[PDB]
């Protein structure tokens, strides 16, 4: 049948390090433990979501080695396999969760009032715990700074590249440095799904772990034992719990892509409330759980044994008003004198000469003004100026050069694409197929 | 069973018979490991090594018959062996929290000389099928890697022990066996549930390429063939479309072939593949001799006039233009510049001229010294096709994008010939890429930009039959002056009739044309066939040309030099004087042509072997710069 092999890890003595870690630790630098004083945030319906840090778990794992007792290195345990460590960190945190200390405040919260109603007919005449959880577990990479501080090297926030991600690192916590080039909107996905059973006991609770899934249809409970045929499961959406999915590609720099080659793109899946945190056209450093897509269905058959890939991701670290602040700035360039002949001469200042015409650039950078006469008339402040002469002046710098001025700019090029009329109402655009 | 024993102990004793193969294993142990105990670290070498055939031929004779002849019944008895050896050497403990799950089992690859099995993708025939061969031939496709299963591992609650799964396809082993459906356990031999622990698990990186036979074999009248090698492991992302590779693999069948449950039909036949061993290319590496060499001829005052007279000893004349493509083997130094900017380091250069003056031939030398050269004509390409292509990728299903001819060419040479008989809605492409060096891809939902860094060398005609000195130049050349004013360097050359030039040229021409290759009779034709024998062992003073690109390549690799204050007063004055005077030049001047007699004095102070730009290689440029523009020779 299946062979068995042996392997060091046992998780019993990891669960037991996990609950004995949760309570002791301290912040060495409000006193008590780190994270039960989050767990107390949490039950008051104010915080979405928990993040555990490696290196408080080397700072726990430190502490013990000054006491010296053994440790099971739970640091290189979650590196090496994080897809489980999530669901025992959810259970010791299920476990140990504070009661509500103040301002209970049940309004109008639909699952709040199944759960209510359940428990007096179930009293007066065990479902999936993931139904009553609120909070989303994340894990945070290690810091080289700490790590340096202790040795013990590091691997899981590496600034990896797309291509140098192998088939030897899945299943692991990595770092991956991009662009991010397209972002999907926001959809529900199930997690827990409920079906009614026309007064037939109570609703049944199925749980999901994949991507397709098939409906029960069938009302098992004692009462609804009787052989007489009478009707299938229909589900119910309110007493369904839901997560917030979104998807994205990630494209490899262009300085990281070696000659003669296309650069490659990775897929990215969040789930929760770090939802929305990424936006196209924004280098980032993304970490997560690198994971094996199924490629079932369709043209699953000629793979065979070829798989799909994406990144579960848990942390983003983007690299890169009116206040008192920008108050004085204004007036200390005022104080500056020469504000005209300044500003005009600053402007792209590898080119020498052109003067008035980088006084008329800041002109047309300001606009004048739009006043909307009463009868229909209307009258423009926006600038129109077109700059001409002789091919090798500095005619083609000088444009890109105030596009970096003001945000809100395009620099339109000639027929080699077609962009200044492109006024279209057709997109083809893949995803669906219909018009945008 | 018995014959697998004696096999694997047989080579063993092959392996301590020779005591090189242990010392390389030794030494990859002992890098790996002592790379892992860097903790503070400034990378992993796989566990594959090179037999010779040669000395396995000499040991036991029936081994190397059995090799060549039935690859798969004496490779996978060695590969046991050679891991067994490497297991023994391992004698630190190694109690990796996962490395315990994977063995990552040592492989194998051959040298040495295969005889009759040295072939090209044309002579490969049913006969030929379960043997290991040799091909040659240059790669056009490539597939995406993707990651393959080889084994799963299950952990099971209310026990706490781990179960594995084996998994086996047709191209992973070389023996076949019952498959498998790739589908994850789910119930254990006791029903209870099994948990998938993804990073325990095996799996392995996958890759096929597309290797064609090289054109200039190829028969009278017939296209050239082509054949797919699979790539597996630790021989992914070695080669790239446009290479020239010889692969050694085991030639394999594979699949049902139409004699199954299928109709029967006449046009069904079976499926061939190769499952690559070793990959070679056919880097000039520098030994001390050569590098000493280099330096002792780099103190010679005319060591320019050698070099660029070395160019093409078989065209008469026409200096300037060889000492031109000289300063264009040694290209610039690239700036990189703030707001995302790059100053080019490329030299291009444009010869218009009248016809029969030697204008393509100096091209095709250009496409055979240089290291990276791509050749396109003018008529015959597109847009599509120099840029890049949207294709599909058959093997997973994804849609892709497909190199063109100049961004195949990156860190290279384009040569265009015929470059005025482009159409219009062509040569804007090729402005983009002479202008940005980048390539903007925007279809299909594929939104790249793609690195062109190469150099242009074109060749053209006049409007007219002839070049005529009583028309303007503009009137002359058709060309636009947006693409002209991307070009370093404008040659304009012209046929004139005097007897001294034709009595030399004539006889030149005539000594050329009596040549006679060694070995070769007197009215022998050339049999420039080779008689299948590919290979014999698979893996004043002029200079000769293996020395020229040693030359140019430690050039190009080792030095990087920087201007002077002293030489930047030789430029400004020249360019004064050349922009403020009433000659009539085939060419304007623009401000852009200080930036051209910098990048001409970095190449000169290159082939100098200097690390500073000095006041001679200003006059050198500046004197090279004149002749283009003026003619005042
Ligand atoms: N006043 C100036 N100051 C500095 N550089 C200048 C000046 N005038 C021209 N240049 C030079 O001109 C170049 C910038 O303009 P460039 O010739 O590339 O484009 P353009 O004027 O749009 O012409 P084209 O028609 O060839 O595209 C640079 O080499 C720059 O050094
Ligand atoms: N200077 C020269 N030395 C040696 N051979 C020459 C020379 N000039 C022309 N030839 C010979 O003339 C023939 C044609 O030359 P080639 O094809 O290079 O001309 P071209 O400039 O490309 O012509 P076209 O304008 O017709 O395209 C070749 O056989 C070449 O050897
Ligand atoms: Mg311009
Ligand atoms: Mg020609
Ligand atoms: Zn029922």
């Amino acid at each position: 049948a299946l062979p068995s092999i042996q392997l060091p890890v046992d998780y019993n003595n990891l669960f037991n390090e996990i609950t004995d870690f949760l309570v002791t630790f301290k912040q060495d630098t409000e006193k008590g433990p780190k994270y039960m004083a989050m767990l107390q945030k949490v039950a008051n319906r104010e915080l979405n979501s928990v993040i555990i840090d490696l290196d408080d778990i080397l700072q726990y794992q430190n502490e013990k080695f000054l006491q010296g007792t053994q440790a099971d290195d739970l640091v290189s345990a979650i590196q090496q396999n994080a897809n489980h460590f999530t669901e025992l960190f959810c259970r010791a945190i299920d476990n140990n969760m504070p009661l509500p200390t103040k301002e209970i405040d049940y309004k109008d919260d639909v699952l709040d009032v199944i759960l209510n109603q359940r428990r007096l007919r179930n009293e007066r005449m065990l479902f999936p715990p993931n139904l009553t959880r609120r909070y989303f577990l994340y894990f945070k990479p290690l810091s080289q700074n700490c790590a340096r501080r202790y040795r013990k090297k590091a691997i899981s926030s590496k600034p990896l590249s797309v291509r140098q991600i192998k088939g030897d690192f899945l299943g692991q916590l990595i770092t991956v440095r991009g662009i991010i080039t397209r972002v999907s909107d926001v959809k529900p996905a199930v997690e827990v799904i409920a079906y009614t059973c026309d007064q037939c006991g109570y609703e049944v609770f199925q749980e999901v772990n994949s991507r397709t899934f098939t409906p029960l249809s069938e009302c098992t409970s004692e009462e609804c034992s009787q052989n007489q045929t009478k009707g299938q499961l229909f589900m119910s959406t309110r007493a369904s719990k839901f997560s917030a999915f979104q998807e994205c590609k990630i494209q490899e720099l262009s300085q990281q892509v070696p000659v003669g080659h296309i650069p490659r793109s990775l897929n990215i899946h969040v789930n929760g409330t770090l939802v929305r945190s990424l936006s196209p056209g924004d280098i980032v450093d993304v970490t997560g759980i690198f994971l094996p897509a199924p490629y079932t269905g369709f043209k699953a058959l000629k793979a065979g044994l070829l798989t799909e890939t994406y990144l579960e991701a848990q942390f983003v670290r983007q690299h890169k008003s009116l206040t008192s602040d920008v108050e004085e700035r204004v007036m200390e360039l005022i104080t500056s004198g020469d504000v005209y002949n300044r500003l005009a001469k600053s402007i792209a200042p590898e080119i020498y000469g052109n003067l008035d015409v980088k006084k008329a650039l800041l002109l047309l950078l300001v606009g004048g003004v739009d006043k909307r006469v009463g009868d229909g008339m209307k009258i423009r402040g926006d600038i129109n100026v077109c700059l001409m002469g002789d091919p090798g002046v500095a005619k083609s710098q000088l444009l890109k050069a105030i596009c970096k001025i003001s945000p809100r700019g395009v620099y339109t090029t000639g027929k080699g694409s077609s962009g200044v009329g492109l006024t279209a109402a057709v997109m083809k655009d893949p995803v669906t197929d219909e018009m945008i | 069973d018995a014959v697998f024993g004696d096999r694997v102990r047989r080579f063993q004793e092959f392996l301590d018979t020779f005591t090189s193969y242990r010392d390389s294993v030794r030494s990859i142990q002992v890098y790996n490991s002592n790379n892992a105990a860097n903790y503070n670290d400034d990378n992993i070498l796989p566990h594959r090594i090179i037999i010779s055939l040669d000395d396995l031929r000499e040991f036991d004779r029936s081994f190397w018959s059995g090799i060549l002849v039935e690859p798969a019944y004496f490779i996978p008895p060695a590969e046991k062996a050679l891991t067994d050896l490497a297991d023994s050497m391992d004698d630190v403990p190694h109690p990796n929290a996962s490395a315990v799950s994977s063995r990552h089992p040592w492989k194998l690859s051959f040298k040495g000389s295969f005889g009759a099995h040295a072939l090209s993708p044309r002579t490969l025939t049913a006969q030929h099928l379960n043997k290991l061969v040799s091909v040659e031939g240059i790669v056009t496709k490539t597939s995406l890697v993707r990651p393959k299963l080889i084994r799963s591992v299950h952990y099971a609650a209310k026990t706490g022990r781990f179960h594995y799964r084996d998994y086996t396809d047709a191209t992973t082993t070389l023996t076949t066996r019952i498959p498998t459906p790739a589908i994850y356990p789910t119930e254990d031999t006791e029903g209870n549930k099994l948990t998938t622990e993804y990073g325990y698990s095996t799996f392995i990186d996958h890759q096929r390429i597309t290797v064609q036979e090289m054109p200039e074999m190829a028969p009278a009248g017939q296209l050239p063939r082509s054949i797919d090698v699979i790539l597996d492991d630790d021989l992914v992302d070695k080669t790239k479309p446009g290479d020239r590779v010889n692969v050694v693999g085991v030639f394999k069948s594979l699949g049902a072939g139409g004699m199954n449950q299928s109709n029967s039909n006449t046009l069904i036949g079976f499926k061939t593949l190769i499952l690559g061993n070793t990959v070679y290319p056919l880097r000039q590496m520098l030994t001390d001799f050569d590098i000493r060499n280099i330096n002792k001829l780099s103190k010679k005052k005319d060591i320019f006039d050698i070099l660029s007279q070395s160019l093409a000893p078989s065209i008469y004349g026409h200096d300037h233009i060889k000492k031109a493509i000289l300063l264009m083997l040694m290209g610039g130094v690239e700036k990189n510049l703030e707001n995302g900017s790059h100053l080019r380091g490329d030299i291009n250069i444009l010869m218009v001229g009248d016809p029969s003056t030697a204008k393509s031939q100096l091209l095709r030398f250009v496409l055979n010294t240089a290291s990276l050269a791509i050749a396109t004509t003018g008529r015959g390409s597109s847009g599509v096709g120099l840029t890049a292509a949207v294709t599909t990728d058959r093997e997973t299903g994804e849609r892709r994008l497909e190199a063109g001819a100049m961004v195949l060419a990156d860190r290279g040479v384009v040569c265009i010939d015929e470059f005025d008989k482009m159409t219009d809605v062509d040569r804007v492409a090729i402005h983009e890429v002479m202008e940005q060096q980048t390539v903007t891809i925007a279809k299909a939902g594929i939104h790249t930009t793609l690195n062109a860094r190469c150099s242009v060398i074109a060749a053209a005609n006049p409007v007219f039959g002839q070049y005529d000195v009583n028309r303007d130049p503009h009137q002359n050349i058709a060309l636009p002056d947006s693409l002209l004013s991307r070009f370093d360097l404008l040659f304009v050359v012209t046929d004139d009739i005097n007897e001294i030039r034709d009595r030399s040229i004539s006889e030149h021409v005539l000594r050329t044309h009596r040549y006679l290759p060694p070995g070769y009779l007197e009215g022998e034709p050339v049999r420039e066939r080779l008689n299948l024998s590919l290979a014999v062992g698979e893996d004043p003073k002029l200079v000769t040309i293996p020395f020229l690109r040693k030359y140019v390549q430690y050039a190009k690799e080792r030095v990087i030099p920087q201007l002077t204050q002293e030489a930047i007063n030789v430029i400004v004055k020249n360019y004064t004087d050349l922009r403020n005077d009433d000659n009539t030049k085939k060419s304007p001047i623009t401000a852009r042509t200080l930036e051209t007699l910098i990048r001409l004095a970095t190449a000169h102070a290159k082939v100098r072997l200097s690390k500073t730009v000095n006041k001679v290689d200003a006059k050198v440029a500046a004197n090279l710069l004149r002749f283009a523009l003026l003619g005042e020779d």
